[PDB]
RNA sequence: UUAAGUGAAUAAGGGCGCACGGUGGAUGCCUUGGCACUAGGAGCCGAUGAAGGACGGGACUAACACCGAUAUGCUUUGGGG
RNA sequence: UAGUGAACCAGUACCGUGAGGGAAAGGUGAAAAGCACCCCGGAAGGGGAGUGAAAUAGAUCCUGAAACCGUGUGCCUACAA
RNA sequence: GUAUGAGUAGCGAAAGACAGGUGAGAAUCCUGUCCACCGUAUGACUAAGGUUUCCUGGGGAAGGCUCGUCCGCCCAGGGU
């Protein structure tokens, strides 16, 4: 483990972050809150490939009710509700690939408080 | 017939001990050196110092010199400007005097 | 409690021996041979395994 | 409850003016002030 | 080659001298204001509204001074150019 | 730091409800001729070029001592109370 | 006027995260989305009291216990 914050902050922060890169794919924050992303995220999206109702009832809890992101229409608004782009999209790209679905990078610290800086992307 | 430009800075809101910590890193080397350095470093006194060299060889382009491929960092400066003065209002009704610092940074680049 | 003397100029000087700044590794790039930190994106190129990265 | 609590009526019915042209001792305080040259005479 | 013996120099930093800067305004010099007096004037002002003040007046008005709804002023008599 | 408290918009700023208590603050050059123009920098600040006999007289502006903070270097110091 | 202690004590009770903006520059400014806290009150109207802080457009030397493109701060114009 590592400590970040109070007890129960800790999820609502690990939810809230990893509801991003549902959406981005892209995530420019620290070391340590990056490297608990890993772990949870990687635990998530094997949730992604099995498809049943327990990947439902238990991808509903740690991901946001909801979330928009809708870059769809041809005549209709088609709305990905942020859970369904692990069931539709990011389930069924790496079916082939095995664990390690996420990349660090190294870049800079922060202006006002000598932070290092991380950038997240999966492939 | 002169080499050596100059370019100082002053008055500038920051101690004199703490910019006397940069300017240890920065004595005897090379201008190529200098700014690589002066680039990762996460300190106030970071950014400052290197508008000062950037200047001073700014004034030995359009000034006097050529050659900005051989310059060295020869001399460098930390002074004392003037103090503000301010107070805090401490517990028990009395109070305790707060001194806010400035510094004068002079840097010299010469050739060889 | 109370410090019971004035310490002089000389231990001013010997305490403050480990009171420096530093700097750890810098490496070439790449691509151009600009001077940037190990393990770490290059500022100026964007490249890392000699491969932009920060580009869309 | 410190102390300074002001009022605009409390502070002219006793520091005013018209209470200190009253007696003669109001009239030794603004002629004391008087032969000091100061500006505001009374509140 | 072995043995026994002698053994300097380098400074993370520091002390002393010299040289060059910065902060701070002592001292040197100066008057625009004082202090103590001298000779002479003068030694009261007010219900015809006093002393002291408030508010206002300029092309531009924050303040000082000057002035008063005739408001940065009016009339007359001498000086002045 | 003297001389009135006050050479400077001082019985002011400030402190106390009130009667009252009461500071620090002068000096560029002979004349503003107070740095056009170029360069670094968001600016401040600086470097040239100019004015000026002199800018280490550039508006904190005559002279610029001491504590205090720095830079470079001739000599010495890591078995010493 | 300047040290010493000393770059030590402290930064004055509370949950934030990411994306996109303007910008010389962003944990602190603007916008968006989710999450969170009080709710006989951290919500609405008024009496004292304060005396232009209210509004609009600009600015960043000092104040703001950090930063600050922001402000009950500064400039200029207006409102009862
Ligand atoms: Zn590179």
């Amino acid at each position: 483990r590592k400590l970040g914050r109070t007890s129960s902050q800790r999820k609502a922060m690990l939810r809230d972050i990893t509801t991003d890169l549902i959406i981005n794919e892209r995530i420019v924050t620290t070391e340590a809150r990056a490297k608990e992303v890993r772990s949870t995220v990687e635990k998530m999206i094997t949730l992604g490939k099995r498809g049943d109702l327990h990947a439902r009832r238990q991808a509903a809890t740690f991901v946001r009710n909801e979330v928009a992101s809708v870059r769809e229409e041809d005549e209709s608004i088609v709305v990905e509700s942020a859970l369904q782009k692990l069931f539709n999209d990011l389930g069924p790209r790496f079916a082939e690939r095995q664990g390690g679905y996420t990349r660090i990078l190294k870049t800079e610290p922060r202006r006002g408080d000598a932070a290092p800086m991380v950038v997240i992307e999966f492939v | 017939q002169i080499t050596s430009a100059k370019a100082t800075a002053k008055t500038v809101r920051t101690s004199p001990r703490k910019a006397r910590l940069v300017i240890d890193l920065i004595r005897g080397k090379s201008v190529a050196d200098a700014i690589s350095i002066l680039k990762f470093t996460p300190n106030k006194s970071a950014g400052i110092i290197e508008k000062v060299l950037m200047s001073a060889v700014a004034n030995a382009e359009n000034n006097f010199d050529l050659d900005v491929e051989s310059l060295v960092v020869s001399e460098a400066f930390v002074n004392e400007g003037p103090t503000m003065k301010r107070f805090r209002p401490r517990a028990k009704g009395s109070a305790s005097p707060i001194n806010k610092r400035t510094s004068h940074i002079t840097v010299v680049v010469t050739e060889k | 409690a109370v410090p019971a003397r004035r310490t002089s100029k000389a231990k001013k000087a010997k305490r403050r021996t480990h009171y420096k700044l530093t700097i750890k590794g810098l490496n070439a790039c790449s691509n151009c041979g600009e001077m940037k930190k190990s393990h770490h994106v290059c500022p100026a190129c964007g490249h890392y395994d000699g491969k932009d990265v920060m580009s869309k | 409850k410190r102390t300074y609590q002001p009022n605009k009526r409390k502070r002219q019915k006793v520091h005013g003016f018209r209470k200190r042209m009253s007696t003669k001792n109001g009239r030794r305080v603004l002629a004391s002030r008087r032969r000091k040259g100061r500006k505001v005479i009374s509140a």
